[PDB]
Order: structure tokens, then C-alpha cells, then sequence
């Protein structure tokens, strides 16, 4: 793996980080407005 | 079991220690190499006030700087929120107007707010006058308290104060 593709990879990394944070925010939504229950810890 | 249920949610940036004053108050537990929150959680602990019988609703997320689709939700039927800021890390306490600003435009006009300076066992490298801080959370009406979820200095104070504002 060459430079550019280590850095390109990392960048591949953090722009997925980025969508499955918005999505797990899209999906919290509707559990926090049905069954919050289930975001409980102890 | 309880007599009134109260939500109270952190808000504050990443790293202030939100997480820790959450598990500080209703697990007595601190823990150094906490990671940063995933999702949104809540804790519960039940406290006695005025012969009350108290049920506190922690919520907790990512102090993520950004609008987020579970805002509204989070700050529904909450009445009373923690903003938190690291007293050894300036930017954090630059960034209290705009955790406060999201506050006003999506909590109920009746929550109270208590400002807290967290980190405070990290004195020696402090960053924020607390001085100022409680300049700035007078002149906004909201509570003030340093803590340290670390050695548990006042956290339990806080909790208790803002709880007993409430009720
Ligand atoms: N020195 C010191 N460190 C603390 C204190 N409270 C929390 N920490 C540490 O600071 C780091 C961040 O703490 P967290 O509680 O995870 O911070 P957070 O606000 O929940 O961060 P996000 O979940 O990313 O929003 C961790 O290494 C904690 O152990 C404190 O009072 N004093
Ligand atoms: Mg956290």
C-alpha cells in the first residue's frame, strides 16, 4: 500500500464514520419516539 | 417507587467529562479510559428531597458540534440540563454560548440550566476563570458549579442543586 492509499484510506474511514453516525442519529429517532427503554444503562 | 420523575440531560463538547458525571451520580463510578459516546443513553438513580422521593432521567450523548436529528427529542419534557465545559480547555467554555443557543431553541422555556466546569482536579492547569464563568451564567440566569467527576468533587452537589431547583 502506497502513501497516497494509506492517506486515501483514512479518509475512506472518517467519510464512513460521518454517514453511520447520521444514520444511527436517523434511526435513534424513531426508538427515543416508540421504545426508549431500550437506550437505558445501568 | 417514586413520587416525581425528573429528565435532565448533559449537553457540553466531546471530552468534558458528561459521560463520567453521569456514571459519578448513579453508579459512583469514574473511569479514566471512558471512550466517546455512541447513540443516546439514559441512567437513572433516585434521590430524596424535602422527604420526596426522586427519580433523576440522566440522559447522555456525543458532545458532537453539529445540529443533530435527535435533538428535539432529546430535550423533550426535559427539565433541567447540565451544560458542561472543561475548566482546563478554553475552547470548550467558547463553545457553552453555543450549546446554550441550541438549548433555547429546542427546550422547554422553563428548564433549568446549570452551568458546570468540570475537570476541576486539573486546577493547576486551568484555563477558565471561574470567575468569569459565573459572570456569564448569572448574566443568563443559569446555575454555576465546578466539578471534577475525577476526584467527585461537587458532583454530587450538582446534581442535588439542580435537582432541588426543579422541585
Ligand atoms: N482530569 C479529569 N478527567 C476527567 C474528568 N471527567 C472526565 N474526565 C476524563 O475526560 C475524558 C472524557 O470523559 P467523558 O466522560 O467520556 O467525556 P464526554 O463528555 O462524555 O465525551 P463525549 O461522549 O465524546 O461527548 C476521559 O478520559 C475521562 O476520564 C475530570 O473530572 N477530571
Ligand atoms: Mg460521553
Amino acid at each position: 500500500v502506497s502513501r497516497d492509499e494509506l492517506m486515501e484510506a483514512i479518509q475512506k474511514q472518517e467519510e464512513i464514520n460521518f454517514r453511520l453516525q447520521d444514520y444511527i442519529d436517523r434511526i435513534i429517532v424513531a426508538i427515543m419516539e416508540t421504545n426508549p427503554s431500550i437506550l437505558e444503562v445501568k | 417507587e417514586y413520587d416525581y420523575l425528573f429528565k435532565v440531560v448533559l449537553i457540553g463538547d466531546s471530552g468534558v467529562g458528561k459521560s463520567n458525571l453521569l456514571s459519578r451520580f448513579t453508579r459512583n463510578e469514574f473511569n479514566l479510559e471512558s471512550k466517546s459516546t455512541i447513540g443516546v443513553e439514559f441512567a437513572t438513580r433516585s434521590i430524596q428531597v424535602d422527604g420526596k422521593t426522586i427519580k433523576a432521567q440522566i440522559w447522555d450523548t456525543a458532545g458532537l458540534e453539529r445540529y443533530r436529528a435527535i435533538t428535539s427529542a432529546y430535550y423533550r419534557g426535559a427539565v433541567g440540563a447540565l451544560l458542561v465545559y472543561d475548566i482546563a480547555k478554553h475552547l470548550t467554555y467558547e463553545n457553552v454560548e453555543r450549546w446554550l443557543k441550541e438549548l433555547r431553541d429546542h427546550a422547554d422555556s422553563n428548564i433549568v440550566i446549570m452551568l458546570v466546569g468540570n475537570k476541576s482536579d486539573l486546577r493547576h492547569l486551568r484555563a477558565v476563570p471561574t470567575d468569569e464563568a459565573r459572570a456569564f451564567a448569572e448574566k443568563n440566569g443559569l446555575s454555576f458549579i465546578e466539578t471534577s467527576a475525577l476526584d467527585s468533587t461537587n458532583v454530587e452537589a450538582a446534581f442535588q442543586t439542580i435537582l432541588t431547583e426543579i422541585y
